[PDB]
DNA sequence: AAAACGACGGCCAGTGCCATAT
DNA sequence: GGTATGGCACTGGCCGTCGTTTT
């Protein structure tokens, strides 16, 4: 292909015939009269058809008829298995659990009358498993239950049973559970949230990929009868406005009601002391049995349900793919070295170093503001008259030269030890600086406190004293606060009051030069003064807390919000906070990563004899604790990782992705599609009139799209509303997403000015309507709208129907944003899942010794040696192809444009970081990545620079 | 033009030494000062301790050297620095003369050559015991000598000489790794200045290049005129050290990991007096309330100032008072407190001065004892950052005030 | 002597073998000092401080400059700084002069500064200016511990550093206030002292007749002198202040009378070879006093899992350092060496108390504690080691 | 010499804002 | 539009006990 209707480029010409082949299908339906009428109308015929150079490779063979009957042939091949597997626990009955608990080392299994054997390895193709972990000590599992179909299984930690002055902080894998079957081999582990049990696995650390994979509970009952997350608050407070047959057909949160719902019968019971959590050690040495007796119903619970629930998995996808994708998809890993220690302690310290250049900002001012108690000068202030200037008095119960005089010392020590005998006559209960005012005395740390610091260590931001220590002021008046309606600032007008030095402040102020804004509220009873609320960035009548929020950072830049007549440095303090916020927030998580460093005798021998190899470097890696379909959507979730926020100029902790480093002598191969949330819709679109790409106008922009001119979807929506790019996705994904006339009246009030008002109302009538079904950018209304009001709604592609919480026998009316939304995340998750099955067959037929490393927020990296760097980024850019083929084929269109048959660049590099041509720059090191850590800078290829390195042959020789 | 009354403060609570015109900038600045007083002295020995114990005393590779101030021998004759010369010769040479046409005036080359000079900078010492220093840690490269010491600078007899005070870390590390190094310190060095200071903003650094292309960074203060080096940091390589041993290269090797290289030495210098002169330049005052409040005080923290407590007397019998103070002035010694003993002094001052003049001499607290203390042992306490008086029990007081030291340290 | 190739070896005393000598270390012209010679210097000066100045109200510390310019007096036999530069422009144009060579001379010892010889001078410098520090209260004193320079028999130069205390008192009870200084002085020297009879004093008078007394220290070869208490009046006081003397008077019992000067002026150098003498005694030990040793205990590891024993010996290094205990870290690489020859390093090293640690220490916590004095072994529980270390020294520090 | 008690201290939990995420 | 999550300041209400008072 070169060309086809409407002037689009094609796939190539051999790539085409090696997909497809030019055979059954018809030229559209012969007639394009709809299409060119509407993109008439439109005014959007616009021919900025550049072509681009066209590549000739020979793809690796496919099997059946055509590429979907090939995708379902490789998913089958990698989740028989599996399946097989769980079909053991479907059949399989045990019998009752022993008497009493051993008391061991290791993994102990139970015959049928509780006569326990010791065990190396449970040596099972199956299991539910359950582990405890004390988290006192640290990160170290203390025991486990596991269920096998014809045994009971149970293990006991080394550091439960022996008792030792003290153990290594730094774990090994030598400290945790194994599983290890060295060399049916396929193993399959079943349990709930069952990634927290992976990451106490001996093996599961190894570089070289594991063949046992991990199966959730939550994740299916999530897929098959999960909750969104508006379902699930409703669900448990009742435990919809107009429907609640749904309301007994799905589960939330803990395993208990899960296994309610699904099984039904006795309530699991939860243990009032929850001694893994709350008392040490000690306690559980001497409460074994009871515990290990209480876990055991978890893991018996956990074996119920998923005995309910497989086959409403199985029956609801049926389609191969979700599963493969689904078993792939739980496995990420993420390689560590000894700079993650480095880059833990350098953030903590620069958080550390920061907050108290702040803190001791404000002890200055504190100390300075002390001193206005001599004369009552205090009252004359316009900020500090309206505290509590009291003191406690103390109460208490009713020449010549000299001889030796070894005397003189030791009679004058006697009368100092005789002074202090005194100690009788004072009470045991101190008192807490009763000379201090009292104001002082709320932030002065008490004299027994195990971490007392000098000073008032307890003042900070935030507080109702740190803008009035400050004496900030508001286009020229000072702040005041009141107890209801919030911080604001006062007015001079017409316990003493200070009118006189509040006018003379103004006066002051206005030689350099009836005020408007929030109502002038007279409730507050301030005689000679008025309040005036703080504009917040919603409406008025709403009460607003720090003025040291991020917002006032610009506002603060225009000259009204100072800190002069009292201090300075006021965008000072905000730079820290903005600094600080994020690492404030995430340190407790990001700290508590659990890191296990493999020894030097079990790397593999590629990262020892590299150059770069550190002997006292430490080689570790780190599992995400990801619930996989964690959400409605069936998309991962997990507050470390997966989320979109990367290194930034400002922010101290945003450093986190960059620790992610190859090991020495391995490369990180990575990739990010390009606006396949668009996609997705543009597609819909397209195929639900005719069978060509760009079908209508947005299929048209989308494709072949140009952020020279601007006629990328973005920067067209940028400059036709005025914003900038980055910051333009809100304004579409909102409205993709049917977020409404309401939401495109809040934002276009809220985000600047002059899209406030009737605008708001008027404005949004341009980006969605024209002079209910139809017209412009309804267009998409009649596919999404069709396809989520089925009997059965279900993904176009794969073939899952939704959960049977949102079905419209369930409910009719209530989730229908989220239903509609639905349909294309499912759609990214589906791509995913056909990506990852499609590299894991890849590396397994060309003998690449990489595997997958995560995915992230629709992102895909992969961990791969150096020798075969580019033979990945083939790989990786040919898969991308044969999904969208995919998609377009599932669609009912058989042909494929250029424009998107590959991804923009494939990702090269040494590390993990949003774009190579970026250095990771932080306040936590100001310092280049490439120059505090030593990395190169790395880069991305396109199609052709990877052909020309790898000759176009994907075998190892060339 | 503020700085004046800083002076005078400086210049009369006996902090520096001599008159208006002797003390000025450029001789502060310089080093050609007649020197520093009592206090100013304490001052820089608790410096030069927190240097110590921030650099040397917590690293388990750190060693101390001492190196002379003089370099004796035969010299390069173009450096045309300062020369010794003992006069127990040129006596001597007064009895007589002898090829005093032109000859002898080319035994200015003599002069240059067969005398030495004073020492300039401490780096010249630390590279001398490099080789002797390699048995302390069986030859592992990363390791440092540290030393604190005066140098001499000639500045524009038409020209004289001024001393300064500074420490030096001499750093050898492999050259794979030199710059690594260096960005560390850089950045610890920076964090120890800031540590104390009430302003750290103040401090900064910026990068630079030599004529030759190596690497290095500067750390500046921001005096009230401009911004004035304190400290600098320079990535030296190999050229002294080879240019020092040549031949047998081989003993210069030291181990990293697995193999034997010739390491780089990085050079750290930082002026103490110059140190001393910003912290006390950053502790004035110099904001409505300051037009209000003005109370002049240096608040130097409290592990750098010179004393930390004041002892007072009131009226009452002066054997009884005497008595208790003595007692309490010994177990405050006892523990590393340095107190001042304003009870000798008599009473011709009243409260408010003495005050205004601890507070210009930077005490942390003011202790006053009477009667009432021999009655129950209840003494008061005043604090310079917040002025206010607290009644407090004797048996407590050493204990608090460890206390208080500490808890301000280790934070 | 043995002592000296000890001193060489264990980092006590730098250069090399062929540069070190008797003579040079008492000239003062040696190379230098190593860092465990600087640290027990260190230690040595910090004791003096605590003894002298700390305790006593009546004495300030005092800095001076190491040379001062200007006219000078002719007839010293101090270090003159000739101008290189001058001589080296003119080198650029030679004049031709005929008689200017002794002229040229006598203007070079006219002008050109010269270096610091004592203490005493730069102490005087101060005298009106701190008396202003106790309200013209006339006895005091003034105290200061720095390098002097001395000609050593082309004349070389020598490095002393010497720890002076001027002491301005009436002249009604100047001889008394010097016998108690020297009392002091001598019992401070044997305060430390293994065998404290080896130090002595004796009485002398000056040219003049001014009393005053010297205190020595029986090396093996010879005594040798280690400090001077001299009375010098008023003449020098007087002589630095020509003239008006209004401005050097005293209030002393509402009497106003000059000054008498007492110099007390002892050299570190030399007392730091006596004690290294000292203390050295069929081991080889070096039984420096508690208070003096610059390293107090040696901390090492046993057989056993290397990543384990370096944490706790890491953490037990850092606790040590936290409470004021210099430690010598010989765990950072295994010796691979006997346990003797360990412990005759650590004793040519002068050093408490040895501390081994093994993976017992993770078991139960017990490590190996071995002594210098007593050489004895003893199994203690770790975390007492700290607390009982500080019981120790401070027992020495007290008896 | 016993046994009660009142004006003031730790401590859990509820209320209310703000940054992150989307 | 329409929520939940972690962090942190403020505040009433609870029980405690130590100096305090009877017997
Ligand atoms: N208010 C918002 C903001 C964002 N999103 C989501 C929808 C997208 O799936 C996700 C990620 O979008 P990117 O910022 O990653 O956009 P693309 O997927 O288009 O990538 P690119 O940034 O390259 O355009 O943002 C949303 O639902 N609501
Ligand atoms: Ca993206």
């Amino acid at each position: 292909l070169r060309h086809n209707p409407l002037d689009i480029q094609m796939l190539s010409r051999g790539l085409h015939e090696q997909i497809f082949g030019q055979g059954g299908e018809m030229p559209g339906e012969a007639a394009v009269r709809r299409s060119v009428e509407h993109l008439q109308k439109h005014g959007l015929w616009g021919q900025p058809a550049v072509p681009l150079p066209d590549v000739e490779l020979r793809l690796p063979p496919l099997y059946g008829d055509n590429l979907d009957q090939h995708f379902r042939l490789l998913a089958q091949k990698q989740s028989l298995p599996y399946l097989e597997a769980a079909n053991l626990l479907l059949q399989a009955q045990l019998p009752p659990k022993p008497p009493a608990w051993a008391w061991a080392e290791g993994w102990t299994r139970y015959g049928p009358e509780g006569e326990a054997v010791p065990v190396a390895i449970p040596e099972e193709r199956a299991l539910v498993f359950d582990v405890e972990v004390c988290l006192a000590e640290g990160t170290c599992p203390t025991l486990a239950v596991a269920i096998s179909p014809s045994a009971w299984y149970s293990w006991c930690s080394q550091r439960l049973v022996e008792e030792r002055y003290s153990w290594t902080s730094q774990l090994s894998p030598a400290d945790l559970i194994p599983l290890e079957v060295p060399t049916w081999q396929e193993q399959l582990v079943v349990g709930h949230n069952v990634s927290f049990d992976r990451a106490h696995i001996r093996e599961q650390y190894l570089i070289q990929g594991s063949r046992m994979r991990f199966l959730d509970t939550m994740s299916m009952h999530m897929a098959i009868s999960g909750l969104s997350s508006f379902q699930r608050s409703l669900w448990i407070a009742a435990k919809a406005i107009s429907s609640w047959d749904w309301l007994d057909i799905s589960s939330v949160n803990s395993l208990a009601e899960v296994h309610r719902l699904y099984v039904g019968g006795p309530p699991l019971e939860k243990e009032p002391r929850e001694l893994f959590v709350k008392g040490t050690m000690k306690d559980i040495r001497e409460n074994f049995q009871d515990l290990m007796q209480y876990c055991a119903q978890d893991v018996w619970a956990t074996h119920e349900v998923f005995q309910q629930q497989l086959p409403l998995f199985l029956e609801r996808c049926p389609h191969p793919v979700t599963l493969a994708g689904m078993l792939e998809m739980g496995v990420s890993y993420l390689p560590v070295n000894q700079n993650w220690e480095r880059y833990l302690a350098e953030a903590q310290g620069t958080y550390e170093e920061l907050q108290r250049e702040m803190k001791k900002s404000l002890m200055d001012l504190a100390n300075d503001a002390c001193q206005l108690l001599s004369g009552e000068r205090y009252k004359e202030d316009p900020w500090l008259w309206d505290l509590e200037w009291d003191l406690q008095e103390f109460k208490q119960k009713k020449p010549c030269s000299e001889e030796e005089e070894f005397q003189q010392d030791v009679m004058a020590r006697a009368c100092l030890q005789k002074l202090k005998g005194t100690t009788e006559l004072l009470p045991k209960r101190p008192q807490h600086l009763p000379g201090h005012p009292g104001w002082y005395r709320k932030l002065c740390p008490r004299l027994d406190d195990p971490a007392w610091t000098p000073g008032p260590s307890l003042l900070s931001l935030q507080m109702r004293v740190t803008p009035k220590l400050m004496a900030l002021t508001w286009d020229g008046f000072p702040l005041h606060y009141s107890e209801r309606h919030g911080w604001g600032y006062l007015v001079p007008g017409r316990v003493v009051c200070p009118y006189r030095a509040i006018e003379s402040l103004y006066r002051k102020h206005c030689l350099e030069q009836y005020h408007h804004g929030n109502g002038p509220y007279n409730d507050v009873d301030i005689p000679g003064c008025w309040f005036f609320k703080l504009p917040h960035k919603d409406g008025n009548s709403c009460n607003v807390g720090s003025p040291f929020a991020k917002d006032f950072l610009p506002k603060m830049e225009d000259g009204t919000l100072q800190a002069g007549p009292g201090g300075a440095s006021g965008p000072r303090a905000l730079e820290i906070n903005k600094m600080i916020s994020f690492w404030r927030n995430a340190h407790k998580r990001i700290s508590s990563q659990m890191v296990v460093w493999l020894p030097r005798s079990a790397l593999p021998r590629a990262v020892i004899r590299h150059p770069d190899y550190d002997e006292e470097g430490l080689y570790g890696a780190i599992l995400p604790q990801v619930v996989t379909a964690g959400t409605i959507t069936r998309r991962a979730v997990e507050p470390t990782w997966l989320t979109a926020s990367n290194a930034r100029p400002d922010r101290v902790g945003s450093e986190l992705k960059a620790m992610v480093q190859a090991p020495p002598g391995y490369t990180l191969v990575g990739a990010d599609v390009d606006s396949q949330e668009l996609w997705i819709a543009a597609v819909l679109g397209d195929a639900h009139f005719a069978g060509m790409h760009g079908c209508t106008a947005f299929g048209w922009m989308t494709l072949q799209g140009r952020k020279s001119r601007g006629t990328d979807l973005h920067s067209k929506t940028a400059t036709t509303v005025g914003i900038s790019r980055e910051h333009a996705k809100i304004f579409n994904y909102g409205r993709i997403y049917g977020a409404g006339q309401p939401f495109a009246e809040r934002l276009l009030m809220q985000f600047n000015h002059r899209l406030t008002q009737q605008e708001a109302a008027e404005k949004a009538q341009q980006m969605y309507a024209a002079t209910w079904k139809g017209g412009t950018e309804s267009e998409m209304f009649n596919k999404l709208e069709s396809i989520a009001t089925s009997d059965i709604p279900r993904t176009p592609v794969l073939g899952c129907c939704i959960s049977r919480a949102l079905e419209p026998s369930a409910v009719q009316e209530e989730f229908m944003t989220s239903r509609v939304n639905w349909v294309v995340q499912s759609s990214a998750v589906d791509y995913l899942h056909l990506m990852l099955v499609a590299m894991k067959w890849l590396f397994e037929e060309f003998a690449i010794d990489g595997r997958f490393c995560i995915s992230i927020h629709d992102e895909v990296r992969y961990l791969v040696r150096e020798e075969d760097r580019y033979r990945a980024a083939l790989a990786l850019q040919i898969t991308n192809l044969l999904t969208r083929c995919m998609f377009a084929y599932k669609l009912g269109l058989n042909d494929l444009p250029q424009s998107v048959a590959f991804f923009s660049a494939v990702d090269i590099d040494r590390c993990l970081r949003k774009e190579v041509t970026m250095d990771c720059k932080t306040p936590s090191n100001p310092t280049g990545m490439e120059r505090r850590y030593g990395i190169p800078q790395g880069e991305a290829l396109d199609i052709y620079q990877i052909i020309e390195l790898t000759k176009g042959s994907l075998e190892k020789r060339s | 033009e503020g700085s004046e009354a800083l002076l005078e403060i400086c210049q009369r609570r006996h902090f520096l030494s001599g008159s208006k015109q002797q003390l000025s900038r450029d001789s502060l600045l310089s080093g050609c000062h007649p020197g520093f007083g009592p206090l100013g002295v304490e001052l820089r020995k608790n410096l030069a301790a927190e240097w110590w114990t921030s650099v040397v005393v917590f690293r388990e590779q750190v060693f101390p050297v001492d190196a002379l101030h003089h370099k004796p021998g035969p010299l390069l004759p173009g450096d045309s620095a300062f020369r010794l010369v003992s006069a127990e010769t040129l006596r001597e040479i007064l009895q007589d003369k002898e090829l005093s046409k032109e000859q002898l005036v080319a035994f200015l080359e003599n002069v240059l050559k067969t005398s030495g000079k004073l020492r300039e900078n401490l780096l010249h010492g630390a590279l001398e015991h490099y080789v002797n220093c390699l048995d302390l840690v069986n030859k592992r490269l990363p390791y440092g000598l540290a030393q604190i010491g005066v140098c001499f600078h000639p500045v524009f007899g038409v020209k004289s000489i001024g001393e300064k005070t500074e420490a030096s870390l001499v750093w050898f590390t492999p050259p794979r790794t030199s710059n690594q190094w260096l960005d560390f310190w850089l950045r610890h060095r920076l964090q120890w200045w800031r540590k104390f200071a009430m302003s750290p903003s103040n401090f900064s650094s910026s990068d630079c290049q030599d004529e030759e292309g190596r690497k290095g960074n500067k750390l500046y203060y921001n005096f009230p005129w401009g911004k004035e080096l304190i400290e600098t940091l320079w990535n030296l390589g190999d050229h002294e050290l080879l240019h020092m041993y040549p031949g047998n290269v081989s003993k210069l090797h030291g181990r990293d990991g697995r193999k034997n290289v010739v390491p780089c030495v990085l050079s750290v210098n930082g002026d103490l007096d110059r140190g001393m002169l910003a912290y006390l330049y950053d502790s004035f005052q110099l904001f409505t309330r300051k037009k209000n409040l003005h109370r002049k005080v240096l608040k130097l923290h409290p592990c750098l100032a010179p004393i930390k407590v004041a002892l007072d007397v009131g009226r009452g019998p002066t054997l009884e008072l005497r008595q208790v103070c003595q007692g309490l002035f010994n177990e405050l010694l006892e523990n590393g407190i340095s107190v001042w003993p304003g009870y000798l002094e008599t009473m011709q001052s009243s409260l408010e001065q003495l005050y205004s003049k601890y507070d210009e001499m930077s005490i942390l607290f003011t202790v006053l004892v009477t009667e009432t203390t021999l009655e129950n042992g209840l003494i008061h306490l005043r604090s310079r950052d917040t002025t206010m008086k607290e009644m407090m029990h004797i048996s407590k007081l050493k204990d608090f005030l460890i206390k208080y030291i500490s808890s301000a340290k280790n934070v």
